[PDB]
């Protein structure tokens, strides 16, 4: 199968900036009739993909004029002149030339702006966790930019890795920032034996990991 | 029956001494006959995509 | 034109699935139906295509044997059959209309979500969160809630009749061992929070659940 | 319709249907000319000739 490669895997660019997505193919995808069949799609979150361009020289109906394509037998590029918030999503290549037809690798698009430091917080378990028979140690990391974020779960000076959850959100709209939360489930026999709890958070804005710790023994 | 007869000669080449100077004749003639029979059978009963005659 | 897919499905590993795409408003028999897989992580993968007018079918290398397409001429619908199922097949499947070498993929289905696991339709287990006993209470404080052992998706986490529409950071669900877990965060005035009542309403329509557990200051 | 119908089509077995688009053409220099042309894009099933020739 023909393999299609897209770069960059991410392209943060502020509004009003030209955005260019490159596309490369394992083989030439020019067809005998004189045309080359390459299509560009845009899939916004929570929606099905939307066609943008086909036969790159051409362009689909209903899309704005800021889009345009070009390329030769193996190298193709999509261009967005003046970006907005409605152009956010994942862009895919699609070659319709050689059977089987294959999709590109995708390329998430973001908007770059003044990075903001995280607003850390650590939430120990509630009494309901004690009653049930568990300990849900909840750590939050909100409003941090860029994606460069990491968490270390150190308890009583011991770095523990297994059983660590990691979940983040897509780029926001009002503030254009991500959010991440790593919750640590603990059992009663395991939760109470420790006396200290900490959730280190390292970010570019603050090179020193921000510390939010509490002691069980009180 | 002719197909089986021709196939049965495929092995004889290895019992034929190298001094007689006839190994090439035998093996090439067998290959020729097999190709001809394949083409004739295909003219009669075409092998399409779904199934090929055994 | 409209392409209609079947509803979501939940089944155990090792079973077989038969999702369908029904098209109306155009000549159904004369268009290739393209089946596209999208693992929740990332990436669009094309399983294959079928031409309802005839029996023609093509499968990608990664899916030969795994999937099988079928179509009904009388009823404008086409079916995809999935072989022995596994956790990796958990994804959302799309159906699209395609005519090779001409106008392409201008209409898609809504999308069918197929999830694979051994879990049962367990009800949600919601828990509250409170600030740590020994912590610095700033003029602004965060609030969150946890839900565990809820299956299948989705569970709607909302506040008291949209009490906090802004500042909410809902996070995607994850699997701990076999069940799903969820987390949420919000920002509220520290002074105002004791004054009024705000609670995270948790709903599990797939299990007919609607609960509310108030969070009170420690 | 923009394509030919396949509602009552019986598959061929040696040729595969790919696309059957139709188009209405006019000559800007004549003004009395009009036609409808259908492109039949057909793909050969190569097993027979593969086996017999290649
Ligand atoms: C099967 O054979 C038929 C008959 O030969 C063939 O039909 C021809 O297809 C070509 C390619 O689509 C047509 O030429 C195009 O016509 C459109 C309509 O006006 C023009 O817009 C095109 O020019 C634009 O696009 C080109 C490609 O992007 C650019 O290079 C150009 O600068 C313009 O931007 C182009 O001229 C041609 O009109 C038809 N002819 C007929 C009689 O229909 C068909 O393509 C073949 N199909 C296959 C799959 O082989």
């Amino acid at each position: 199968d023909v393999l299609m490669t897209q770069t960059p895997l991410s392209l943060p660019v502020s509004l009003g900036d030209q955005a260019s997505i490159s596309c490369r193919s394992s083989q030439s995808i020019v067809h005998s009739n004189g045309n080359t069949y390459l299509e560009w799609y845009l899939q916004k979150p929570g929606q099905s993909p939307k066609l943008l361009i086909y036969k790159v020289s051409n362009r689909f109906s209903g899309v704005p004029d800021r889009f345009s394509g070009s390329g030769s037998g193996t190298d193709f590029t999509l261009k967005i002149s003046r970006v907005e918030a409605e152009d956010l999503g994942v862009y895919y290549c699609f070659q319709g030339s050689h059977v089987p037809w294959t999709f590109g690798g995708g390329t998430k698009l973001e908007i770059k702006r003044a990075d903001a430091a995280p607003t850390v917080s650590i939430f120990p378990p509630s009494s309901e966790q004690l009653t049930s028979g568990g300990a849900s140690v909840v750590c939050f990391l909100n409003n941090f930019y860029p994606k460069d974020i990491n968490v270390k779960w150190k308890i009583d000076g011991s770095e523990r890795q297994n059983g660590v959850l990691n979940s983040w959100t897509d780029q926001d709209s009002k503030d254009s920032t991500y959010s991440m939360s790593s919750t640590l489930t603990l059992t009663k026999d395991e939760y109470e034996r420790h006396n200290s709890y900490t959730c280190e958070a390292t970010h570019k804005t603050s090179t020193s990991p921000i510390v939010k710790s509490f002691n069980r023994n009180e | 029956i002719p197909c089986v007869l021709i196939t049965s000669l495929a092995i004889l080449v290895f019992y034929l001494p190298s001094d007689c100077g006839e190994k090439m004749t035998l093996c090439i003639s067998v290959l020729l006959a097999l190709t001809v029979f394949l083409l004739l059978i295909s003219k009669i009963v075409p092998p399409t995509s779904l199934d090929v005659p055994l | 034109v409209q392409l209609q897919q079947s509803g979501a499905e939940v089944m155990k590993p090792g079973a077989s699935v038969k999702i369908s795409c029904k098209g109306t408003g155009y000549t159904f028999s004369s268009y290739w139906i393209e089946w596209v897989k999208q693992r929740p992580g990332h990436g669009l993968e094309r399983i294959g295509e079928i031409l309802p007018g005839s029996g023609s079918t093509n499968y990608n290398e990664k899916f030969r044997g795994k999937a099988t397409f079928t179509a009904d001429k009388s009823s404008k619908t086409a079916y995809m059959q999935l072989s022995s199922l596994t956790s990796e097949d958990s994804a959302v499947y799309y159906c699209a209309r395609y005519l090779p070498y001409y106008y392409a993929m201008d209409y898609w289905g809504q999308g069918t979500s197929v999830t694979v696991s051994s879990a049962k339709t367990t009800p949600p287990s919601v828990y509250p969160l409170a600030p740590g006993s020994a912590a610095q209470t700033n003029s602004m404080v965060t609030l969150g809630c946890l839900v565990k052992g809820y299956f299948p998706e989705p569970v709607t986490v909302t506040w008291n009749s949209g009490s906090l529409s802004s500042g909410v950071h809902t996070f995607p669900a994850v699997l701990q061992s076999d069940l799903y877990t969820l987390s949420s965060s919000v920002t509220v005035p520290s002074s105002t929070w004791p004054s009024e009542t705000v609670t995270c309403n948790v709903a599990h329509p797939a299990s007919s659940t609607k609960v509310d557990k108030k969070i009170v200051p420690r | 319709s923009e394509v030919a119908s396949l509602d009552d089509f019986t598959p061929s077995g040696e040729w595969d249907i790919v696309a059957l688009p139709g188009r209405r053409n006019e000559n800007p220099d004549d003004s009395t000319y009009v036609d409808i042309t259908y492109d039949f894009i057909i793909r050969r099933k190569p097993l027979f000739y593969t086996i017999n020739l290649i």
